[PDB]
RNA sequence: GUAGAGAAAAUGCCUCGAGCCAAUGUUCGAGUACCAGGCGCUACGGCGCUGAAGUAACCGAUGCCAUACUCCCAGGAAAAGCUCGAACGACCUUCAACAAAAGGGUACCUGUACCCGAAACCGACACAGGUAGGUAGGUAGAGAAUACCUAGGGGCGCGA
RNA sequence: AGUAACGCAAACAUUGGUGAGAAUCCAAUGCCCCGAAAACCUAAGGGUUCCUCCGCAAGGUUCGUCCACGGAGGGUGAGUCAGGGCCUAAGAUCAGGCCGAAAGGCGUAGUCGAUGGACAACAGGUGAAUAUUCCUGUACUACCCCUUGUUGGUCCCGAGG
RNA sequence: GAGUUGAAAAUAAGCAGAGAUCCGGAGAUUCCCGAAUAGGUCAACCUUUCGAACUUCUGCUGAAUCCAUGGGCAGGCAAGAGACAACCUGGCGAACUGAAACAUCUUAGUAGCCAGAGGAAAAGAAAGCAAAAGCGAUUCCCGUAGUAGCGGCGAGCGAAAUGGGAGCAGCCUAAACCGUGAAAACGGGGUUGUGGGAGAGCAAUACAAGCGUCGUGCUGCUAGGCGAAUCAGUGGAGUGCGGAACCCUAGAUGGUGAAAGUCCAGUAGCCGAAAGCAUCACUAGCUUAUGCUCUGACCCGAGUAGCAUGGGGCACGUGGAAUCCCGUGUGAAUCAGCAAGGACCACCUUGCAAGGCUAAAUACUCCUGGGUGACCGAUAGCGAAGUAGUACCGUGAGGGA
């Protein structure tokens, strides 16, 4: 790792952290990049870096070394992250990605929804 | 009535040490090995162990290392026997 | 030291000229000296170091005023 | 969850119920320091567990001794005198193991 | 300069009886991490011209500049609320781009 | 023991007292402990049994008796512990305090490794150097010189 | 210039073993050196260099399987040894006090201050690295308890030492 | 408002829409050294009767010595101590240098040392400037002006008034007298310069000015939220290219595999504070407070001014040397008076010393927030873009990659 590209820290010893605008399990798609056109549930995370990582895309070959001796390594294929502002919420009763807005119910808990069709994205009790 | 120092008596003992020597000296001495804090003395490890296991303190011998920790061999009575607190603890 | 503590006198920067005009510092000191000066309420003396230009203040104004201006107790 | 419950019970126990209740807690977190050299089962969650329950108990100490009018200088004198009159006795776990 | 870094003030080496060039302090600009010679410092740049002549200067500019150039009425009544799309048109209908400069004078 | 400002001390007077001084030595400590050697085992490390004799004479210290004695001029620390004892003053008290023998019980902090006539300190070096003090064997010898040896430690960090 | 030098003229040698690899590491045998030291303790100082396992990039004036190097883990046990909790010299500070533009200087008792005085332990054994420190045996100092007696003591103060 | 237990992954266990982690306001704890302050000490340790030492404050007790002083005892989160880049004030106070030497002179009342204090400090409410006309506290800038002058008349040093701007604020005491007290002293009274008070006698004295502690709101700061507009192709990646659209009170920035008004965080604009701070407004109610004659009687800050002598500093080097400030020694007057107006006298004008406080304009940056660079881009820029005042050197100060 290079030691200047670590995250920079608050003076509490803190990491200084981004605003995003996904969470985990939200259907997205692709905008740019090598995997453009394409639809995944975000499994991880990083906010240090408002990088995310999802399943079966943007995946590369490892060559795992052989930590034992009484066998070899193997060839496995582990994903990795991509930056968020390279992704778009989904919908899939409409098949349009759209960005993201936000609104307050009647209840009073403030939610958000997509701009061009208009569903809610954070339904109640999901995690 | 004032003792030495004060602080936490509850402090006195961090962890005893597990090494082959260590082990090797309950069987033969009848002691035990603990950790102790810098600012600890014989008589407050003689009156620790009294109240936790209820047991009497033959004598105790201490020594500070070079990392400034303080070590503290505690040799108990006869009557009653190292080994068998060890399996108290878990430690053999 | 050599300040009065009743007039606040002290010394001052000084230079001797010679007849060349040139100058080399010196103080012109105060005219301080060690004196018993008698107290008439308590009927006794004191010792103290005041100046000579003091003196003629007590012997003017009293000893109870002069004291009292530079804010001193006789009793010590 | 164990935040409004857990100060609540405390902030109605007198000064005596916290006090001994304190001792029970610095000698059971012994028993978990040993457990850590034994390479027993332990939940390392238990020295947080703990050690918070003690700083909650003396800050309501030191609340009740605001609304008495006390002050920093004299209440580090009580603190040390409770302190010269400690005696150190068994945690109730080495009770129920010791047999 | 010399003076304000760190440093220096003593003299590294004697004067002689060394087989090397003199020197008088280790912040010389001769060497790296030293002072500079004549270097930038804080300036005020600023300058006079004269009045009339700056009054010419714009005079003169604005009198190039009337074959491409026109007038207009007033327009203040058009616009009940800031909108730069109706804005836009108005360029438009009048004559000019908005991807090249212009200026309003008012 | 006694007199005087006068307990002790000091000074003066009176009186008892042939014995005293201490390194060494005797005995216990001191056991078949330690020990040569022997009997068996082996992964050769030591282990396990066994284990005799354990005295005298001569030489003789720079060490002990010893601030023992003699001589000399340059005339050779202080305080506390310890011991004796009245008054004045202060604190405390019928044991809760002082004092005597035996027995029993209890027992603070720090240093402790390793090098130290040196490769580890001091000399910029794994430098032909400097570094207070203690222990002081055998033959020849006046001798801690010198030569050869013991214990023990070394063959000097490029070689042919 | 692949030049000078590789730090004394106490001296190495063989066998066998380890290993990818040995004049250089280990052991054995023999030879030789120091032996008022080139021996064993120890003060100051250094500050983990000490012990075990692993490794050999760099460091070692060659080599290296080795090392005061590197990595990991472990290691220093005291009522009696040394110092402090007792005393004081040299000397340094100094309540008040005296002096002095300031800082501060002089200075009394007092207090710090071992290079001194005072104060209680030895033998043997155990052993990866410590022991007058741990174990065995036999002693010592201080305090307390107990048993009688005494029944005013403890500081200040005086004197001896 | 959804994932978290620092940098910093991994491991082992937890917390969390019953709202964690995180972000702000007010609080708690805060080991040892260090002003260090229970005593001692070789800083981060020791001994302890367990104590904020000493000075100050509040009490008690009451040496020589009657009152007193000095001690002694006790109380008291108990005022002060120390730290702090530069600027500021005060005290001590250089030299190289320049004069082509050098002593008068200059460098210079600079540097540095010590002490003290604030966000500014200091100064400051005419015993003043001025000149026959007038100004009306202090401070700063322009300008007067490198002028008038000073000067071994050498080097060199260097004003002020008038004028133009920034910024504007004036107040409290001593004394006469009246009461209270043995005195000291307390209260009232009074505070000014074309002279004013006291004194008496008349009047009518003080509502509208300046203050303003309970607290109540206004507006900002200390966490945040809402927030418009794009698709495809270009063979590592498209923000670029070509082509087709859109928003704008938002084309400020940064980031995004490659340069973005329309991908992200955001910006314009709007909304938002329990608690704390600040700027304002209001509010107690005590509050400082308004004028005409009579008097040349009583007061106008004393060892002071002034003089003699020895010096300093004022642009001004003793010069005709005033004005201002000190050591020694002498030593006035009280409005019918005193000082100043560049020796001094006379006349006139101006002003009222010897008591004190006071905001603003002004100077500085170890720092904080925002913003901008014809500033540097790893020999540069702060010495330092990595465990930099580290490594290393030195007994130490200190030097220093
Ligand atoms: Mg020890
Ligand atoms: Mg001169
Ligand atoms: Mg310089
Ligand atoms: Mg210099
Ligand atoms: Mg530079
Ligand atoms: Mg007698
Ligand atoms: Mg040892
Ligand atoms: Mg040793
Ligand atoms: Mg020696
Ligand atoms: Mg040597
Ligand atoms: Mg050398
Ligand atoms: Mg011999
Ligand atoms: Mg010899
Ligand atoms: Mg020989
Ligand atoms: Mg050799
Ligand atoms: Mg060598
Ligand atoms: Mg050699
Ligand atoms: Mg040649
Ligand atoms: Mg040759
Ligand atoms: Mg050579
Ligand atoms: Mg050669
Ligand atoms: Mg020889
Ligand atoms: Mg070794
Ligand atoms: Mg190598
Ligand atoms: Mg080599
Ligand atoms: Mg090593
Ligand atoms: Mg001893
Ligand atoms: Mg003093
Ligand atoms: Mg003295
Ligand atoms: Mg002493
Ligand atoms: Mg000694
Ligand atoms: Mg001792
Ligand atoms: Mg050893
Ligand atoms: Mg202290
Ligand atoms: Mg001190
Ligand atoms: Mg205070
Ligand atoms: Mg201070
Ligand atoms: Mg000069
Ligand atoms: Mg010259
Ligand atoms: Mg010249
Ligand atoms: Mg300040
Ligand atoms: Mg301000
Ligand atoms: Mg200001
Ligand atoms: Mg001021
Ligand atoms: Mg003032
Ligand atoms: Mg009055
Ligand atoms: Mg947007
Ligand atoms: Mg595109
Ligand atoms: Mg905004
Ligand atoms: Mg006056
Ligand atoms: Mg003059
Ligand atoms: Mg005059
Ligand atoms: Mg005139
Ligand atoms: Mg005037
Ligand atoms: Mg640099
Ligand atoms: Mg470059």
């Amino acid at each position: 790792i290079k030691r200047w590209e670590r995250k920079d820290c608050k003076p509490n010893s803190l990491p200084k952290l981004h605003k995003m605008h996904v969470k985990v399990g939200d259907t997205v798609k692709v905008i740019s990049g090598g995997e453009k056109g394409k639809i995944g549930e975000i499994s991880k995370i990083h906010k240090h870096n408002s990088t995310v990582i999802i399943k079966d895309l943007n995946l590369k070959t490892k060559h795992v070394k052989s930590k034992e001796e009484g066998e070899q390594g193997q060839i496995i294929k582990i994903e990795a992250a991509i930056h968020s502002s390279n992704v778009m919420l989904y919908s899939k009763e409409q098949e349009v990605a759209s960005r993201v807005g936000h609104k307050i119910l009647e209840d009073g808990r403030k939610v958000r929804y997509l701009i061009k069709t208009g569903e809610i994205v954070d339904t109640p009790d999901r995690w | 009535k004032y003792p030495r120092r004060i602080l936490d008596v509850y402090q006195i003992l961090q962890s005893p040490i597990i090494t082959e020597a260590a082990i090797k000296n309950i069987a033969d001495e009848n002691s035990l090995l603990f950790t102790v804090d810098v600012r600890a003395d014989k008589k407050m490890i003689r009156e620790a162990i009294s109240n936790f296991f209820g047991v009497k303190v033959r004598k105790v011998n201490t020594l500070i290392r070079p990392d400034g920790t303080k070590k503290a061999y505690i040799m108990l009575n006869k009557e009653y026997n190292a080994s068998e607190l060890a399996k108290k603890i878990g430690i053999f | 030291r050599r300040i009065c503590p009743f007039t606040g006198k002290k010394s001052n920067k000084a230079n001797r000229v010679s007849h060349s005009n040139h100058k080399t510092k010196r103080l012109q000191f105060v005219n301080l000296q060690y004196k018993r000066v008698w107290w008439e309420a308590g009927k006794r003396f004191v010792k103290l170091r005041l100046s000579t230009k003091a003196l003629k203040t007590i012997e003017k104004n009293g000893l109870d005023a002069v004291a009292k201006k530079a804010g001193i107790d006789l009793r010590k | 969850v164990k935040k409004e419950d857990e100060l609540k019970e405390l902030r109605t126990k007198t000064n005596e119920q916290l006090n001994e209740e304190i001792l029970q807690l610095k000698g059971e977190l012994f028993m978990l320091r040993l457990q850590r050299s034994a390479r027993e089962n332990f939940k390392p969650s238990d020295f947080g567990r703990m050690r918070k329950r003690v700083a909650r108990m003396l800050t309501v100490k030191r609340e009740r001794e605001i609304e008495q009018g006390v002050g920093k200088r004299l209440s580090r004198k009580l603190d040390k005198a409770w302190k010269r009159s400690i005696v150190v006795r068994p945690p109730p776990s080495l009770k129920k193991l010791q047999e | 300069t010399r003076a304000e870094v760190r440093g220096g003030g003593r003299k590294p080496y004697p004067q002689k009886k060394t087989g090397r060039a003199r020197r008088g302090s280790q912040r010389s600009p001769l060497r790296p991490g030293g002072g500079v010679i004549f270097g930038p410092k804080p300036r005020d740049w600023t300058i006079k011209m004269n009045k009339k002549e700056r009054r010419l200067a714009l005079s003169t500019a604005i009198a190039s500049a009337v074959g491409n150039s026109f007038v207009v009425e007033e327009f203040a009544e058009n616009f009940e609320k800031p909108k730069t799309k109706d804005f836009i048109a108005a360029m438009q209908r009048w004559g000019l781009d908005p991807a090249e400069k212009s200026l309003f004078f008012l």
